[PDB]
């Protein structure tokens, strides 16, 4: 359940909505592909609440929770409400190996 | 040399014999192993040598 | 190849006396002429026919056009039966087209005759037992026979024997595999010597 | 061998 | 893109209702013991003229 809501000045968010790249990644690419190194890229996005903080529940199935599929590298595509100068950015990005 | 594929896809060589023993040809239009897009792990492009 | 007035049957391949069912066979017009078809089945008494929708009457089948209808089932033969089925275009009946000529070639109508295997109702389980004599010099003498009828369905029974010796059924792989020079340890050599 | 049982059970 | 129709008796047609598959094998389902070998799968279901 990735658990999101930053707010501009912390009292203030948008009814909207947001995505993130949750996304399994952390091997060493040249984007040969022309695509990031993601073995997956999920897109768990929902419409921000106007009313409170906004919350996610993203299945680790689809992520397919495996021993060769690699450490995760997340980069939040967050949108924001009639302005256009929609969000983006790697944070959270540098996660551990278990 | 340098050349340009016909409809077909072809160019005709010809080289003249009279040098060191032994003789490597191949043909490119892409680099050797460019710098963007290097591929040293699991991507699949191989451009064709 | 083609037929131009014709019943296309089709069905699974194998059915079972006891319970009932249906089936579904389409007469099929390729032909501009609109064509009401009354189509039917010619019931044996092996088994009774009983419809679905023969109480109203088709109203026609243009140009690759098709009425079909269903038919529930119950038989009571065995084996290698027949299947039976009608065909055939109507004339004066001038109320779905525009016309009706039902004149197709002198075999206009389409009288097919498909077979049928109808293996049979209840619990299929099984009886065996079986046994070994070889004399070397003389006679020996066996005897199988096993009366198992508790409150039964009748033509039920089949067996189908086996005189037989197993040594070599399918086993000719082996034999001509398992043979190596060995190599390595004294147990990897075992191994490459103690089957052969 | 093959036959069939149960024509009964029905209570 | 994606085409499909048969030579039917005498190459004829036949109406109905088709339902086109498409997946991938070998799919990332636990790599030893399969679990959903099958990948994700869509539906492309159409109407045979
Ligand atoms: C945390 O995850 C669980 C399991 O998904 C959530 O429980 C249900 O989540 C679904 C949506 O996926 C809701 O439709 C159900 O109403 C939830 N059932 C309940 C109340 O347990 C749980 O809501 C998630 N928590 C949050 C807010 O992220
Ligand atoms: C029902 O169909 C069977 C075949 O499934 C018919 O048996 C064949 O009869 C023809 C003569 O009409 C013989 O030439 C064949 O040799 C028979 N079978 C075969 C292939 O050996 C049977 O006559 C049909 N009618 C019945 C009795 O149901
Ligand atoms: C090829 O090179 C040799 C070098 O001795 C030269 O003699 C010859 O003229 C050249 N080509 C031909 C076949 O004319
Ligand atoms: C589909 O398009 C390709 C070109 O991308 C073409 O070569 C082919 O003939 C077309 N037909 C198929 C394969 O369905």
């Amino acid at each position: 359940n990735v658990s999101v809501c930053g707010l501009y000045t912390y009292g203030k968010p948008v009814p909207g909505h947001v995505t993130v790249s949750i996304c399994r990644k952390y091997s060493d690419a040249s984007d040969c592909h022309g695509e990031d190194s993601q073995a997956f890229c999920e897109k768990f996005s929902g419409q921000l609440n106007s009313h409170g903080c906004f919350y996610q529940q993203v299945k680790t199935k689809v992520f397919q929770l495996k021993r060769k599929e690699y450490e995760m590298k997340l980069h939040t595509e967050a949108q924001i409400q009639e302005e256009g100068t929609v969000v983006e950015l790697t944070g959270r990005q540098s996660s551990e190996i278990t | 040399s340098n050349a340009t594929t016909d409809e077909h896809g072809l160019v005709q060589f010809s080289i003249n014999t009279t040098n060191v023993m032994g003789t490597s040809l191949t043909v490119r239009v892409n680099y050797k192993d460019r710098s963007p897009c290097y591929g040293y792990q699991w991507v699949s492009e191989e451009h064709e040598e | 190849a083609f037929q131009p007035f014709f019943v296309e049957l089709t069905m699974p391949y194998s059915v079972i006396r006891g319970e009932a069912f249906t089936l579904k066979a389409t007469v099929l017009n390729y032909l501009p002429k609109c064509i009401r078809v009354s189509v039917q089945l010619e019931a044996s008494p092996a088994f009774l026919a009983v419809p679905v929708e023969k109480e109203q009457a088709p109203h026609c089948i243009c140009a690759n056009g098709r009425q079909t209808v269903s038919w529930a089932v119950t038989p009571k033969s065995l084996g290698n039966v027949n299947f039976t089925v009608s065909a055939e275009a109507l004339e004066s009946q001038e109320l779905c087209g525009t016309e009706v000529p039902s004149v197709p070639e002198h075999g206009r109508k389409d009288t097919v005759i498909k077979p049928l295997l109808v293996e049979p109702e209840g619990l299929e389980k099984e009886t065996t037992f079986n046994s070994l004599l070889c004399p070397s010099g003389g006679e020996v003498s066996e005897e199988l026979s096993l009366k198992l009828p508790p409150n039964v369905v009748e033509e039920s029974a089949r067996a189908s024997v086996s005189v037989l010796g197993d040594i070599l059924g399918s086993a000719m792989q082996n034999t001509q595999n398992l043979l190596q020079m060995p190599y390595g340890c004294g147990e990897q050599n075992m191994v490459l010597f103690a089957p052969n | 061998l093959k036959y069939n049982i149960l024509p009964e059970k029905e209570e």
